[PDB]
């Protein structure tokens, strides 16, 4: 559980040396998109249930998963997912703020495809749900904003591939 | 043993020995010449310890050898015996030990679950082993049957 | 930047997670003994020696074991004209007895990997029941006879699986004999009169 | 008071054991016994056990009876393992979460 | 002390999960498993893993291995790894 | 001048052993002069005389039932008429040297086994055997080794007094006759009528030929492969048995080598290559923490020197003093131990263990895919994912001809 | 003679080196059994005629078809000296019991033996059943003491050892 | 070579007599004085190579001729080999004093010697006195009264072991006069 400031002063420390002028430059670099990734979190935390109703029925809605023998068909079955999805698309938030997907696989990836394997959830529409959920958090928060949100929402799919 | 149980005492408290616990290893290693001499009264004694442990339980309880007792015939009261030998060998085991730990995990732990599962009344082998007590006691000096005893009574305390 | 970096997170990390894969305590994967053998395709008539003989379940144990499994080139090997004396009376179905003991030989309690075998000569008993002595000089291991060939196998419940290149005879085995005839004595004059008497053995009479 | 546990918190800050396992294991403590076990009765040793194990007080009689009588024949360490392997426990808290 | 004083059923205690552990047992296997929770869909409460690897004792192992399966749990792989096989004495 | 003279030069006046025979292997095992004395008892003319059936013969078994040439030659030495440079001439022109190293051998196998009996060393160059053929061809065997002996070798190296050994000396003359030195003279066990296999060819052990290897490497410059230079091999004879950690002993070759296992091992011993470059070229002044204030520490603590003992007295108690070198500088019996606990502790030498840890398991792996078609394989790993592809297509590495058909 | 202490300086005079402590650690040995193998050295002196010739005739009953016209003990002569042959082996027991070492007996007893008894028909054999025969007529607390009854039939069987 | 032991047997060879009482009274005393003999060949080597340059040394103050231009230590290679050879002789008296015969010292270096210095153009009787030298260091360190080192023993007699050796150094000084 790191950010771009805690991963800088790990490195920085890790070789028992001061924060010279390429540590500090990489921290210039990320204080000047504080700016951005405040404004790219607060409208991500307004429309949380409005972006994971629009991936879902963009991506996995009508498909077979849903219909009976896929999966989601039952109610609680379903329910899971939402709840599901909301994790990353509330973890890949926390990922923009930090600048350091560290704690996407502290506390989301470790463990989850070979959980998804047990459960026998599928992930190749899992993955899919993310793209979608990827593609719609870009309209929202623009364009360099989504640059930063979908940077993490793949570090995601990636590594539940 | 009291060496064993000592050590995972202090095990589990994340410290060493105290010296009460280290004075007492001390004290029961010197004990251990006259533990082994106890030990080898009973261990050439079992064929008059058993069969006159028998002896008493019969007369104290003819209904487990009378006919419907579960130690009836010549079948069954020859394993009525082997059991009084199997408890008579586990207290050589607790003189030398210094504790009733090998009794405990051997003829003690779940002992009523297979005595009520054998159909056996687990309060007649409790006075088996009463019996056994006094023949023992009575093949030592007071010093020593207040040892030899002392482990048949926490037996006798278990099992009921 | 130092190689030999760590685990962890927070202030103190050298960007690894913990474990080196953010696991602390890793599920195993290994098979137990007998199919870390079986997919093995070399121990094939170990695995199967073990299950007829019963054996194998002593072997499924979770006990830290030692098995020194001979590949079947090795029972292949058996056909010595010496060691066939010795071993042929098993391939007999009612000799089950001895099977059992000559397999026991080759497992040994604890987890001695050869890498715990730097110039070091200790020796241990099976779980037959006598000595056996594991040495390892100059980068080779010797178990009794054994010459290992493929180094350790890592197994289920901390066990190792070392490819030995012979078959592993406890030391007071004797071959069982074969099936003979029960043969008796044609007279009883014959025996009288081989009988030294009293009146014999004092010398009195020839 | 400067107390330790250096092996439980080895033991979990690895992921040797869970939180669940390291709440176990303090609970069947002698640190803990000697707060929370000696000064008390096997009565108030109940509810105490409730407060700190499962983050409740007790609900009925017949969730007393049953968790008395436990911490009747097996104690400090048959009551806690009757806590911690209860469902309610995994229910709210599996392995993870203290 | 131990689980097996005499209890079973009709007795006074409610029957309950019986282990065959000893006084103080040191014994402890090294599981794993999956354990769905099937109740946070009226209970709302936070999300936990549900994959876990520890380290249980012989002394709670089978109320736990019973428990597993209780909540529809899959246990996939145990050991013993501290403790003998076959010991008279020396579990404690 | 580490070595002042090599041991072709002979011993000057002031030592009893040359200089590069102190410091090499020559001490360690039994490979060493056992020089005759003046006047001896039979049973030192038996130990010099056991000595020599070892050298000039190699380990064979001589059949002390026969000794049929033997006991003229023996009878001449006994009395101390013939040298023992005499006695090493005289059986090497007997039938019982002849049978054996020149009846089945090659003018390659003949000459490289007079170099292991007669002299010490093997044969360095080319030219060195060409002038030895060449002078066998016009004047016989019987002038060869009278030729042969005769040099400004063996009157320096051992003199008229010493049987020969085994010239462990230290300077090698090209860096390859060390390497055909432990190949020719094969560890404890082997002797030449094993090593150039006149047993197996031999019609029930006798009148075999005796052919030899290493004949690729005295015509074209190339050394002696590793195997048997480190296996079968009089380095682990007079083995120092030591804690070495690179083990030189290489280990026996693995049944069921793997790919997978391999590929992994290649780019490990890659890693662990390209971390050293890195890490070496910070050493021993950025690692250490300590080093940017001993200019100050050094200078701050230079204050009330103590030259008796018994001061810094410090209000009045006793606090004394040390005053040694050592703890003047404040150091410890932890400080100097420092130094032999730096393999587990080191960071550039914590490369370079595991580097040759690795590279020794690496070429005893590679090396062990010498065996390709009938092979039976297995599979001790778990058959994971993690798979190469078998892309061999076309072009991707491409060593430069640049004279393709140049003519 | 190969004793202990020819055997320690003759090592050290190969390496070039002065007699260090581990040469003389093993002359401190040659004074501890020295009690026990001249306890057999004077017993086996003061009853030397009585042990060869209880041996000598152990020689001629296991093989009796030595004293056959053309064998090698056919006369009263080759008898004689037959007697002497083991008067000799049992002189340089007791000349390696004094010693310590195997000396004598590899100088003047085992050296080029292999060949003299080869070449005038003698069977080798016949020597060392009349040794073994001493061998197991030892009592070990009669004839001599325990360990000087371990230092005397070690040094024989060394002799039925080359021999045979 | 031969021993203490091994040469009263090639005695007794020589009369065929068993090695008896009478002859074994004086090996049992041989035995007795084991352990002085091991402490008085350990007093010598022990300050064996200070013996020789105490000697070598001291017999260049003695007779500076040896150092003058043309002598025989006049070179580094000569004074190197002349400490060379004070040491090979004091090892082979603590082989002859170890043995207790001098049938080591007189068939492995002292044979062939006298002949050997001849040829070599060595002076043989300033080689008397560096042996000579050590002949009276060889008595001081056995009977411990070295005037700068006192080496720890048990109390006792050694002018026996003191003597022995002096008649092992004047072997030496016979061969080569
Ligand atoms: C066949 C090429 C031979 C031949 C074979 C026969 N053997 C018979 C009986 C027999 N063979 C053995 C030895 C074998 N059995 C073993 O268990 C082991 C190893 C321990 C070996 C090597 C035994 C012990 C017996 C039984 C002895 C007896 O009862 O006499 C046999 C007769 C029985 C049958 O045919 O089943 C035959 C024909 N005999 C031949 O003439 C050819 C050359
Ligand atoms: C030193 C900077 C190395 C190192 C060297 C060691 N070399 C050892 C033996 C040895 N070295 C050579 C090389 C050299 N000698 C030659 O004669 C020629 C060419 C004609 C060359 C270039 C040779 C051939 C040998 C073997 C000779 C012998 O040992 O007798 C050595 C001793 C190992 C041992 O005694 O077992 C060492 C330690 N070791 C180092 O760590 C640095 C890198
Ligand atoms: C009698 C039990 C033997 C036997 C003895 C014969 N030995 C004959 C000759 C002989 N033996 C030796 C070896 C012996 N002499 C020594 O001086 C020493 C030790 C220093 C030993 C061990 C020698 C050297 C000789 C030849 C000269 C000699 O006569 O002494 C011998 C005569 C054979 C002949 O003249 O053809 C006999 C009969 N032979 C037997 O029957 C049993 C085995
Ligand atoms: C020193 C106290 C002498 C002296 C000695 C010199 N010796 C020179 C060569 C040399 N020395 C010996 C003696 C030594 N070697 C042995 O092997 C043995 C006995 C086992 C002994 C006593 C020998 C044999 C040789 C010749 C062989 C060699 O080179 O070592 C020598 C060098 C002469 C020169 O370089 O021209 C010297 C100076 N000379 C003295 O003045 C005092 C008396
Ligand atoms: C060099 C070594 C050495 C010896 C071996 C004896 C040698 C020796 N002891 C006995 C003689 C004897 N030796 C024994 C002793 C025994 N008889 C047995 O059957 C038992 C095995 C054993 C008892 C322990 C007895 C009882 C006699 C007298 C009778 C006999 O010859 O057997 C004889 C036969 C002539 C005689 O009676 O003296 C000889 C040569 N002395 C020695 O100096
Ligand atoms: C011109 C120079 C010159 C010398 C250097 C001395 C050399 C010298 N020293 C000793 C005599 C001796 N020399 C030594 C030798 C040594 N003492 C030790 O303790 C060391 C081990 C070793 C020196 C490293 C010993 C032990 C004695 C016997 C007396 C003694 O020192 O206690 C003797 C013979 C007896 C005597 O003369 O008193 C001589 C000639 N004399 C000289 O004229
Ligand atoms: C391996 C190496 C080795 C040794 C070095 C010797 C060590 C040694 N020296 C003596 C023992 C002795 N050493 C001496 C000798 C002397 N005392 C003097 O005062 C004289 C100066 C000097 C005479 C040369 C004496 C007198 C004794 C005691 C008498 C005796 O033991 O016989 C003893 C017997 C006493 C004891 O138990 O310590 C031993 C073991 N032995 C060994 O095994
Ligand atoms: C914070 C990191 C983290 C994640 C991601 C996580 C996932 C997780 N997903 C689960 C189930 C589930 N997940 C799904 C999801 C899906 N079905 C589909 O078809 C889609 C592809 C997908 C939605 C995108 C379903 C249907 C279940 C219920 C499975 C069942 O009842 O068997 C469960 C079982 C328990 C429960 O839901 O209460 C866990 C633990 N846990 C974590 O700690
Ligand atoms: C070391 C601890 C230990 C004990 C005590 C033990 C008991 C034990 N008692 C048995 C049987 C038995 N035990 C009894 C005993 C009795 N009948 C009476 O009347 C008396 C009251 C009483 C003896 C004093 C009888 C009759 C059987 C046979 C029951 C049957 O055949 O159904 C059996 C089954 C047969 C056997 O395997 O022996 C066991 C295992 N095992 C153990 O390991
Ligand atoms: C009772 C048996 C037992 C042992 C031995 C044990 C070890 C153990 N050592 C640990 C860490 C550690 N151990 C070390 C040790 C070392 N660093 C070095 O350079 C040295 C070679 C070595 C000291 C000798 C370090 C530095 C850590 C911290 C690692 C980290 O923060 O990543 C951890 C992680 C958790 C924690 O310490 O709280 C455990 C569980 N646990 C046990 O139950
Ligand atoms: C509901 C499904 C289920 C099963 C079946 C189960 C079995 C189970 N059997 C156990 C032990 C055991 N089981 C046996 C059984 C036997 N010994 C024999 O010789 C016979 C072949 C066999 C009786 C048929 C024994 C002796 C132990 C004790 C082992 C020990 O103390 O090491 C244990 C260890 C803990 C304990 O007993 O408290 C578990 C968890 N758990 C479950 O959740």
């Amino acid at each position: 559980m790191q950010d771009a400031i805690t991963s800088v002063i790990n490195a920085a420390d890790v070789q028992g040396k001061y924060l010279d002028a390429n540590s500090v430059e990489k921290l210039r670099g990320y204080f000047q998109t504080g700016e951005l990734r405040v404004r790219a979190a607060a409208t991500i935390a307004a429309n949380a249930a409005t972006i994971i109703k629009e991936a879902v029925a963009k991506s996995l809605l009508y498909s077979d998963i849903t219909r009976p023998g896929g999966n989601m068909y039952t109610t609680r079955r379903y329910a899971a997912c939402i709840r599901d999805l909301d994790y990353y698309l509330r973890y890949a938030t926390y990922g923009m703020l930090a600048g350091d997907p560290s704690i996407l696989d502290e506390r989301v990836l470790n463990g989850l495809k070979e959980t998804y394997n047990s459960l026998g959830v599928p992930i190749g529409a899992t993955i899919q749900a993310i793209q979608a959920m990827k593609e719609v958090t870009g309209s929202l928060v623009g364009s360099d904003a989504g640059k930063e949100m979908g940077l993490y929402f793949d570090y995601i799919c990636s590594g539940l591939s | 043993s009291i060496v064993t149980k000592s050590i995972v005492n202090a095990d589990a408290e994340a410290r060493y020995l105290s010296p009460g616990e280290l004075d007492r290893i001390k004290s029961f290693v010197l004990s251990g010449q006259r533990r082994l001499r106890i030990a080898q009264t009973l261990t050439e004694n079992r064929e008059r310890i058993v069969k006159q442990g028998g002896q008493q339980l019969f007369q104290r309880r003819p209904d487990v050898v009378s006919p419907g007792g579960n130690a009836y015939g010549e079948e069954m009261t020859a394993t009525c015996l082997r059991d009084l030998d199997y408890y008579l060998r586990l207290v050589t085991y607790g003189i030398i030990a210094g504790d009733v730990t090998p009794i405990e995990e051997i003829g003690l732990v779940g002992v009523k679950e297979m005595y009520s599962a054998l159909g056996t009344p687990i309060s007649g082998v409790a006075e088996g082993i009463r019996c056994m007590k006094d023949v023992a006691c009575s093949l030592l000096s007071g010093e020593d049957a207040a040892e030899v005893g002392f482990y048949f009574d926490y037996t006798l305390a278990a099992m009921q | 930047r130092t190689a030999y970096p760590y685990t962890g997170s927070g202030y103190g990390s050298a960007g690894v997670p913990y474990g080196q894969d953010t696991y602390g305590y890793k599920a195993t994967t290994a098979k137990s003994i007998t199919e870390t053998a079986a997919q093995a395709g070399v121990f094939n008539t170990f695995v199967k020696l073990l299950n007829e003989s019963g054996v194998e379940k002593l072997v499924e144990q979770a006990g830290p074991y030692t098995v020194f499994a001979p590949t079947d080139d090795a029972f292949a090997a058996l056909l010595e004209p010496h060691s066939f004396n010795k071993l042929a009376t098993l391939l007999r179905p009612e000799n089950n007895d001895a099977l059992r003991k000559v397999l026991m030989h080759h497992v040994i309690p604890g987890a001695f990997t050869s890498a715990s075998l730097m110039d070091r000569a200790v020796t241990v008993k099976s779980l037959a029941g006598e000595p056996i002595s594991i040495m390892g000089l100059n980068k080779l291991v010797t178990a009794g006879t054994a010459k290992v060939v493929r180094a350790d196998v890592p197994c289920a419940n901390g066990c190792i699986i070392h490819a030995v290149s012979s078959v592993i005879i406890p030391p007071n085995y004797v071959p069982v004999p074969q099936p003979t005839k029960p043969v008796f004595p044609r007279s009883v004059i014959a025996e009288i009169a081989k009988l030294p008497t009293p009146r014999q053995a004092l010398g009195l009479d020839p | 008071y400067g107390f330790s546990f250096s092996v439980l918190e080895s033991q979990v800050k690895n992921g040797q054991i869970s939180i669940k396992e390291f709440v176990r294991s303090l609970g069947k403590s002698s640190v803990y016994q000697k707060q929370f076990y000696q000064p008390y009765v096997n009565s108030r040793v109940v509810e105490l056990a409730f407060r700190h194990f499962l983050g409740r007080n007790l609900s009925s009689l017949a969730e007393f009876q049953k968790f008395f009588a436990i911490l009747s024949k097996k104690g400090l360490t048959g009551l806690v393992d009757s806590l911690i392997n209860s469902r309610e426990y995994s229910d709210y808290f599996n392995e993870e979460t203290v | 002390a131990y689980d097996m004083d005499g209890t079973g059923a009709g007795s006074l205690e409610p029957r309950g999960i019986k282990s065959s552990a000893v006084e103080k047992d040191s014994r402890c296997f090294k599981v794993t498993f999956v354990l769905p929770s099937q109740s946070r869909l009226y209970t709302f409460r936070e999300l936990q893993n549900v994959y876990t690897t520890k380290m249980v004792p012989f002394s709670s192992w089978y109320a736990e291995q019973q428990r597993i399966q209780k909540m529809g749990g899959k246990i996939l792989k145990v050991e013993l790894v501290a403790g003998g096989q076959m010991r008279s004495v020396g579990n404690q | 001048k580490v070595v002042d003279r090599l041991d072709s030069q002979p011993s000057a006046a002031f030592e009893q052993t040359k200089q590069v025979y102190t410091f090499s292997r020559y001490i360690l095992g039994p490979h060493r002069a056992v020089v005759a004395p003046v006047a001896m008892d039979p049973s030192e003319k038996e130990v010099v005389l056991r000595a020599v059936y070892r050298q000039v013969f190699g380990n064979a078994y001589i059949m002390e039932e026969e000794r049929a040439e033997l006991r003229v030659m023996e009878s001449q030495f006994l009395l101390g008429e013939l040298s023992v440079k005499e006695l090493v001439r005289a059986l090497a022109k007997s039938s019982t040297y002849k049978v054996r190293f020149f009846e089945g051998a090659v003018q390659y196998r003949f000459i490289e086994l007079c170099f292991k009996h007669l002299l010490g060393r093997a044969p360095d160059n080319h030219e060195e055997i060409a002038v030895h053929m060449r002078k066998y061809q016009q004047e016989g065997y019987d002038a060869e080794i009278d030729s042969y002996l005769d040099a400004g070798e063996y009157d320096n190296v051992f003199g008229d007094d010493t049987v020969p050994f085994l010239r462990f000396r230290g300077v090698y003359t090209p860096c390859d006759s060390f390497n055909r030195q432990c190949a020719l003279q094969g560890g404890w066990a082997n002797s030449d009528k094993a090593m150039g296999g006149a047993a197996l060819s031999g019609y029930n052990g006798s009148d075999g030929r005796q052919m030899s290897t290493m004949i690729g490497n005295y015509i074209s410059g190339k050394p002696i492969p590793y195997e048997k230079v480190a296996a079968d091999t009089p380095l682990k004879s007079t083995a120092p048995n030591w804690y070495a950690r690179p083990n030189p002993a290489l280990a026996p070759q693995p049944a069921y080598v793997s790919a997978k296992e391999i590929a992994e091992l290649r780019s490990r011993v890659s890693k662990l290559e390209a971390a050293w470059s890195v890490a070496v070229k910070q050493s021993a002044a950025a690692k250490d923490t300590v080093e940017t204030w001993r200019a100050a520490a050094k200078e701050m603590a230079a204050m009330r020197g103590i030259s008796p003992m018994g001061e810094a007295y410090f209000g009045g108690i006793a606090q004394k003093v040390d005053n040694g070198a050592l703890a003047q500088l404040g150091n410890k019996a932890s400080s100097y131990k420092k130094y032999l606990y730096a393999i587990e502790t080191d960071e550039v030498s914590r490369l370079e263990v595991d580097l040759e840890e690795a590279k020794g398991q690496l070429r005893v792996l590679e090396a062990a895919m010498a065996k390709s078609t009938p092979m039976t394989r297995t599979a001790e790993f778990k058959t994971l994912t993690k798979n190469v592809a078998a892309v061999t297509a076309a072009e991707k590495a491409d060593p430069l001809s640049k004279r393709p058909r140049i003519s | 003679m190969k004793s202990v202490i020819t055997t320690v300086v003759s090592a050290a005079d190969a390496a070039g080196r002065f007699p260090s402590n581990s040469d003389l650690e093993s002359i401190q040995g040659n004074i501890q059994r020295s009690a026990a193998r001249l306890e057999a050295a004077e017993k086996l002196a003061g009853n030397h005629e009585a042990v060869v010739k209880e041996a000598g005739d152990a020689c001629f009953a296991k093989y009796a078809y030595l004293k056959n016209p053309g064998e090698a003990g056919e006369n009263q002569e080759k008898i004689n000296k037959c007697y002497r042959d083991v008067d000799h082996y049992m002189r340089l027991v007791n000349y390696c019991l004094v010693v310590g070492g195997t000396g004598p007996l590899d100088e003047w007893g085992i050296a080029g033996a292999r060949e003299v008894y080869r070449t005038l028909n003698l069977p080798t054999s016949a020597y060392v059943a009349s040794i073994a025969y001493t061998r197991d007529r030892l009592c070990v607390p009669r004839d001599m003491s325990a360990q000087a009854g371990v230092e005397f039939s070690a040094y024989l069987d060394y002799l039925i050892n080359a021999l045979s | 070579m031969l021993d203490a032991f091994s040469r009263v047997v090639v005695n007794s060879d020589a009369k065929a007599a068993y090695v008896g009482g009478s002859d074994l009274q004086a090996l049992k005393s041989f035995i007795a004085d084991g352990n002085k003999r091991l402490d008085a060949v350990n007093s010598i080597v022990s300050n064996a190579s200070c013996m020789v340059s105490d000697a070598v040394s001291g017999m260049i103050c003695e007779n500076p001729g040896l150092i003058s231009p043309g002598g025989n230590c006049y070179t580094n290679r000569r004074m190197a080999a002349c400490l060379r050879d004070g040491e090979i002789i004091l090892r082979y008296v603590s082989y002859a004093l170890l043995a207790g015969d001098a049938s080591v010292l007189e068939d492995r270096c002292l044979n062939g010697l006298k002949e050997t210095y001849i040829a070599l153009g060595v002076p043989t009787n300033s080689s008397i006195r560096a042996v000579s030298i050590m002949k009276a260091q060889a008595v001081a360190f056995i009977t411990n009264t070295a005037t700068e080192r006192k080496m720890s023993f048990a109390a006792g007699d050694c002018t026996s072991l003191a003597s022995e050796v002096a008649s092992y150094f004047d072997r030496v000084g016979a061969a080569i006069s």
